[PDB]
């Protein structure tokens, strides 16, 4: 039974359950999966090393191309990390703004993951369901950021620009459309018998093993463990606003699901309350913004790491400068990559038809995998 | 001077009823239904998954996505095509049934994009790949636009003749030597995580 | 240059139930 | 306070200075392990088609570096120390 | 042995009840309006910032060429001659190629002169791809608005809210 | 000043250096490649639960290939957890760092990216492999001296 | 004057009844290949008669050049490339069978029929499926 | 308006001789095709039929269309800073299509897709084109209806009144 009865199959780049073009050798022995060996870098373009030889206003296009779906999460590290580097104060509107933005990131993420994740369990209607909404989440960031996505939105010490005339009212009516369309998805997806079947038992990931393997995010928490990023590192103004860490008890993907579902309204709920209390005042640092030949901004020399909260995950950024415009070393830390190397140990002894529902609770875009 | 030549043809056929009528209702059925191949690498793909979503409908065109290579007309390359994928990509591209059509969707499938400088894998246009009919600008560019480049791809596929068959099928000519190299089994064999325990070694 | 801090520290579990 | 006396400390070549690298130099270099081809391997030849450009200079603790980038060649520049690199005196190229 | 058949009657039961649910959810949304933007006999009217094709302005140009510098790619192409009459650079050729472009807004955002503008012109589809260099003449072409295109229904995506 | 994980060190008598902090005042320490293996397991043992980030890389072109190990606690009731970076230099002419994926297994595929990008070798991994390159790819990219041999398809569009 | 590409790159004698076979269980999941546009340099037997690849036979190198056509080409321009495979070749001996060898055949093959191109030794074939020009315009010197 | 709107728009109408007879009358001829496309190719088909070969040019990226068309014109391909600036000439389009043509063809047939974005004296010259090269067809899309229409292209750049259809 070692060989010429186990079947080694290439589930491979061009797969509909592969998001992107991520590959699995997955060896069978009758529909009942021995193990797997995850091939990733179909998608790796260098992004380190294009990070370098790079300025920052130069860079900040590429750095949408991580991360796709949650584009403000990599541009918010990739502003914030030379920031913090040149000890530029953010103001409280553009603060406000950023977190605005990163929530609604957060939500069109999570709905994104949502589709494709009924997709490979077998509901074709979700995805269609989540564009409609997600439609709306880019017709807000086209008004504010000019663009659907890869905005360009974010700059060091603030904001490319202040939200148009007639955005809060826009965005607040969004957030009450937005529930009424969550509540829908719970009522037709959350008890069906053949999700729950399909879902309630698959992926069992003890809290040891998370924190072992380094998850972060919708994976970390939904093993027992209260672990989020914006309450521990006290990121931007979340200290202000009331919400709460959603995690649960059970390993399962159906607790991964919950928590999703859960985080989609605490951020639902973050933007009415940063839209209630927003501030007034300038959004950009006016000490920074000062024919003539413009430099870019000098990084200093030392060492740094920055961490946000991905709806992946953790996604972090190592700098390290050069006293010039181009940093010395740019090393991305993402969620999905740390996310993706737990998946043979889930996947073995389990099913073929298993592969899909454990790949789509991850959030794995292959985009972020690989740089 | 790279210049360009004609080769030496027949004449074409002429027909009065049967055969030119019937090139125009096979050229107007491969119109409607210019089934996708649901390729996505890149988030270029994002926005084809925008164009499958319901405020913009792939189905007015036709345009059912179909997974296998063998029941799609239209590949639509969307997202960068690094060396490690780019035989995969000609493969699919190959394994596709004639008559078939390719766009390049993107900046990054065009001619590299932001990777046509800097980056150490990104091939700089699927065009040094497969041959590619319309071409698509843009970074993620508007479901509109790509409604507007399939548009292009039926304008050229509706003028299409019987003579274009031959222009299809290729040539395959071929030379075969021996290589004194040194041939190596595959790295990835598939064992992963199968008696990882016991892999310690100290 | 400098030199590998902690070279046994020449005292470090000085007295006591050792470490 | 300047690094030795100077703003800095003074390279033996001008940023835009079209460069050209030693074959075997280059080939007995420890640089040369960062890219591990065999010897007969036909990969770099451009490096010594006198295309190279050097961009900036710094002196690492291990000698005095240039950052070169070849002309026509869009890859990333790579830095490679001076001695290895001879000052020419064209561009010796067209597209 | 009695409440085994019982439970398992309950437990199914709620399964249908909840694949009812799903169809009568589902079902629920053949009532509402489409949403769907029929291209190309309907077009959605862009954003006010909305990043497309550029055009450039021949007579505002200085050859400064901080627009090459401020590009992620280096892209726009800035052929020009210095006038030794007046000793100011003489444009000769600008060009930029837009199969290379990504539209990320930094050229027009650090032209000094503001020559360099954004317009809704999207859909830029040819067949060969060095058809997509387009020089100063290309360039300098006023973008055809959607609004003026009376075959069409424009679609605006949301209420005015200039009240 | 000395660090608490360095004083920790120092009162049980591992031998390290202090390399000082960061811009967030995060202690880094320098650790000989010979004495890592052992030492890791004693960093969990301090209570480092969570390996944040592995990363990699170069002091100086022709130099030391240095791998930074990020560090950090997760437990229920702690408000601001105790983080610290450490560096682990290896020469350019033959690296090899032990593997601490029988310590914390999230460095699996990080170390393997280590060992991709800049080519250094891990001992104890037990599927050290290329992860992003293709997997027949002859050089390591990342390395400041790394030069593209020439591929026709990443040349310029023509 | 004189005959001139006086190599005359002599293949390997035909085989006959040759069967397509996929890669063994072993030696499966890997390109053993370069394909590109222009060039495909396969690891296998493939004759043009019957389209029939035997990629089990590892010991031969098929070299298929322009399959849709994009240049015109006559047996002399067959010739000088199948002497500058065979060259390539030879001068890659004790290099292994991996991809990255084949694709460095196959980057330096393309780069001479880029010069072939450029020099006037082939044209850009007219009546093609597509018109592109994936090796440049026609541009005047 | 309905009745004859809403009545067959089929693609098997008789229009193709009065087609044949306009272009082969008016050199240079505007057509304007359905939205979504692919009826266009009913009538380019018959023109190919002829020995007719097609050049298609697009209008967006034309750039003055008298040196790109009919003289040698300067280009200079993107450098993206690893180059200096070259300036390329490329050779007049459609004369080196016409010059390059077998001798058994009919002629060529410049297909000028989007010309709505040029602007009128560019229309002007693409309708006096066959003028100045005479096997040369011109045909360009001007915009979009529910059924094909074509007008000579005279007419709409505006050398001939707007006669009423
Ligand atoms: C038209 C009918 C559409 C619904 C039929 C699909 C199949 C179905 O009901 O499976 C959906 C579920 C699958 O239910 C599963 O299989 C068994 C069925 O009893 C056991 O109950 C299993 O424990 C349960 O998990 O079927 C039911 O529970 C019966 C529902 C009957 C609906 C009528
Ligand atoms: C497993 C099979 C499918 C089960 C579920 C089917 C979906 C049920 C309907 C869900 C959408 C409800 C739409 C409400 C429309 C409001 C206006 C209206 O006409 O309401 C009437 C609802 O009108 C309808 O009948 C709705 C259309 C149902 C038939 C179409 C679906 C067939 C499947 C009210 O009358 P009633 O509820 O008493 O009618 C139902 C009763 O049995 C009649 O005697
Ligand atoms: S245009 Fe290129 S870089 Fe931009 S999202 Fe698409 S594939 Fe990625
Ligand atoms: S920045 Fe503006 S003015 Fe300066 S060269 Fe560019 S387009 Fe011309
Ligand atoms: S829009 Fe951006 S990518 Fe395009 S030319 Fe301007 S700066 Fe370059």
């Amino acid at each position: 039974t070692t060989r010429k009865d186990l079947m080694i199959v290439n589930m491979g780049p061009h797969h509909p359950s592969m998001h992107g073009v991520l590959r699995l050798i997955v060896t069978l022995d009758g529909e009942d999966v021995i193990d797997c060996e995850p091939i990733v870098g179909y998608l790796h373009r260098g992004m380190e090393k294009i990070a370098e030889n790079r300025t920052i206003i130069q860079y900040l296009p590429y750095v949408t191309r991580w991360d796709y779906l949650a584009t403000m999460f990599t541009e918010a590290i990739t502003v914030n990390g030379p920031e913090q580097l040149g000890n530029i104060q953010v103001p409280k509107r553009a603060s406000y703004i950023r977190v605005i933005m990163l929530e609604l990131s957060r939500i069109a993420s999570h709905l994104l993951w949502l589709g494709p994740f009924m997709a490979d369990i077998g509901a074709q209607t979700p995805f269609f369901y989540i564009l409609r909404e997600r439609e709306l989440i880019y017709d807000l960031f086209e008004a504010a950021t000019g663009m659907r996505m890869m905005h360009n939105y974010f700059r060091i010490g603030g904001v490319a620009a202040d939200l148009p005339y007639g955005w809060i009212d826009k965005c607040l009516d969004f957030c009450d459309y937005f529930l009424i369309g969550l509540t829908e998805y719970q009522k037709l997806i959350t008890r069906n018998p053949i999700f729950l079947e399909r879902v309630e038992n698959v992926g069992i990931i003890g809290g040891e093993e998370a924190i072992n393997w380094g998850l972060s995010g919708p994976m970390l928490r939904a093993s027992g463990i209260q672990w989020d990023l914006r309450k521990v590192d006290h990121y931007e103004c979340y200290d202000e606003f009331d919400w709460e860490v959603q995690w649960q008890k059970e390993g399962d993907s159906l607790a991964r699901y919950l928590i999703r579902i859960g985080e989609m309204a605490e951020s639902v709920k973050i933007i009415q309350q940063a839209l209630e209390g927003i501030p007034g005042g300038p959004y950009e640092n006016l000490e920074i913004r000062r024919k003539k030949p413009s430099p870019a901004f000098e990084l200093s020399k030392q060492e740094l790491y920055v961490r946000v909260e991905a709806p992946k995950g953790e996604l972090g950024i190592f700098l390290i400068g050069d006293q010039s415009v181009f940093p010395w070393r740019w090393k991305i830390r993402p969620p999905g990559f740390i996310n993706l190397q737990i998946l043979p140990q889930l996947v073995k002894k389990m099913k073929l038809a298993d592969i899909m529902t454990i790949l789509g609770s991850i959030d794995i875009i292959m985009g972020e995998v690989d740089r | 001077m790279n210049s360009i030549e004609f080769p030496l043809l027949d004449q074409i056929a002429q027909n009065s009823v049967i055969s030119t009528t019937s090139n125009d209702l096979s050229n107007w059925s491969r119109l409607s239904s210019l089934w996708p191949l649901l390729y996505g690498t890149s988030c270029c793909f994002i926005e084809f998954a925008s164009l499958i979503g319901s405020r913009f409908d792939f189905d007015r065109y036709g345009l059912v996505p179909r997974a296998s290579p063998r029941q799609a007309d239209l590949i639509l390359t969307a997202g960068t095509v690094t060396m490690k994928m780019a035989p995969s990509l000609l493969r699919l591209y190959e394994q596709m049934p004639e008559p078939k059509y390719v766009i390049a969707m993107g900046a990054c499938t065009i001619t590299g994009g932001m990777f046509s400088t800097d980056s150490y894998s990104t091939v700089r246009g699927v065009d040094k790949l497969i041959p590619v009919d319309v071409y698509l600008p843009g970074c993620p560019p508007k479901p509109e636009a790509v409604i507007d480049a399939i548009t292009k791809l039926r304008k050229k596929i509706s003028r299409e003749i019987y003579e274009d068959r031959i222009k299809s099928q290729p040539k395959n000519r071929c030379f075969t030597i021996n290589h004194k190299f040194r041939v190596g089994r595959s790295i990835h064999t598939g064992n992963y995580d199968q008696a990882l325990l016991y892999k310690y070694k100290s | 240059s400098w030199e590998g801090e902690g070279e046994n520290s020449p005292m470090e579990m000085p007295k006591g139930p050792p470490s | 306070p300047p690094p030795k006396k100077p703003p800095k400390p003074v390279y033996s070549m001008k940023k835009g200075q079209i460069v050209r690298v030693e074959r075997e130099k280059y080939l007995d270099s420890v640089n040369y392990l960062s890219v591990g081809h065999p010897k007969y391997y036909k990969g770099l030849d451009y490096i010594y088609e006198d295309r190279g450009e050097v961009l900036d200079l710094r002196f690492f603790e291990t000698g005095e570096y240039a950052l070169v980038s070849w002309v026509g060649i869009p890859t990333s520049p790579a830095w490679l120390p001076t001695d290895m690199l001879i000052k020419s005196d064209k561009l010796n190229y067209e597209r | 042995m009695v409440t085994g058949f019982i439970n398992y009657g309950q437990q199914t039961i709620r399964a249908a009840r909840y694949i009812g649910q799903s169809f009568m959810i589902t079902l629920s949304h053949a009532n509402r309006l489409p949403v769907t933007i029929q291209y190309p006999y309907e077009k959605l009217i862009t954003s006010e910032r909305f990043r497309g094709r550029i055009h450039f302005e021949f007579d505002k140009c200085i050859a400064c060429e901080v627009c090459v510098r401020a590009c992620p790619i280096d892209l726009p192409v800035v052929d020009w001659k210095l006038e030794t009459d007046i000793r100011k650079k003489r444009l000769l050729n600008y060009s930029i190629d837009f199969g290379i472009c990504i539209f990320c807004g930094n050229c027009v955002e650090y032209c000094p002169t503001n020559c360099l503008s954004m317009t809704e012109e999207y859909e830029l589809s040819t067949y060969d791809r060095h058809e997509l260099n387009y020089n100063q003449i290309a360039l300098g072409r006023l973008p055809i608005s959607i609004t003026d295109d009376y075959t069409i229904r424009t679609i605006l995506n949301s209420p005015q809210t200039k009240e | 000043m000395q660090g608490r994980l360095s004083a920790w060190l120092v009162k049980h008598g591992l031998v390290h250096r202090s390399l000082g902090f960061d811009y967030q005042g995060i202690e880094t320490l320098q650790i000989k490649p010979e004495d890592w293996h052992s030492i890791a397991v004693i960093l969990y043992v301090y209570g480092y639960n969570y390996l944040r980030s592995q990363c990699a890389y170069d002091v100086a072109p022709g130099g030391l290939l240095a791998s930074v190990y990020h560090l950090t606690r997760i437990e229920y009731g702690v408000d601001q957890p105790e983080e610290v970076c450490i560096k682990v230099f290896a020469p350019r002419r033959n690296p090899r760092i032990p593997s601490v994926f029988w310590v914390w297994k999230s460095a699996d595929f990080q170390e393997r990216e280590s060992y991709d990008m800049f080519g250094i070798s891990y001992d104890n991994h037990p599927r050290l492999k290329r992860i992003l390159m293709p997997e027949s790819w002859i050089g390591w990219p990342l390395r400041k001296d790394y030069i593209v041999p020439n591929f026709y398809e990443i040349q310029d569009a023509y | 004057e004189m005959k001139e590409v006086l190599k005359r790159a002599t293949p390997i004698e035909a085989q006959v009844n040759v069967k397509s076979r996929n890669l063994e269980r072993e030696y499966g999941g890997q390109w053993l290949s370069s394909v590109t546009r222009h060039v495909r340099i396969y690891a296998a037997y493939i004759d043009p008669v019957t389209c029939a690849m035997d990629q089990t036979q590892m010991d031969k190198l098929t070299l298929m050049i322009d399959p849709t056509d994009e240049f015109l080409w006559n047996d002399e321009t067959l010739n000088k490339v199948y002497v500058y495979f065979e060259e390539l070749v030879d001068h890659y001996e004790g290099a292994p069978l991996t991809e990255y060898t084949l694709r460095l055949i196959g980057s330096d093959i393309e780069h001479y029929i880029r010069k072939m191109l450029y020099e006037g030794e082939i044209k850009y074939n007219m009546n093609s499926r597509v018109l592109n020009f994936s090796m440049g315009k026609p541009r005047m010197k | 308006i309905g009745i004859r709107d809403f009545i067959g728009g089929d693609l098997v109408k008789f229009d193709l001789g009065t087609w044949l007879s306009d272009v082969e009358e008016h050199k240079a001829i505007a057509m304007y095709s359905p939205h979504e496309g692919g009826y266009e190719g009913r009538y380019l088909n018959r023109l190919r039929y002829q020995g007719y070969h097609f050049l298609d040019v697009s209008a967006r990226g034309l750039g003055d269309p008298e040196t790109t068309l009919t003289k040698v014109h300067p280009v200079c391909p993107p450098h993206v800073g690893k180059q200096p600036i070259a300036r390329w000439w490329f050779p007049p389009e459609v004369d080196y299509r016409l010059e390059a043509l077998p001798s058994d063809a009919k002629g060529l047939v410049v297909w000028v897709i989007e010309a709505k974005v040029l602007s009128k004296a560019e229309l002007q010259f693409l309708a006096m084109l066959p003028s100045l090269r005479p096997k040369v067809r011109v045909i360009a899309e001007c915009g979009n209806w529910r059924k094909v229409m074509w007008k000579p292209l005279k007419e709409i750049a505006g050398l001939v009144p707007l006669q009423e259809a």
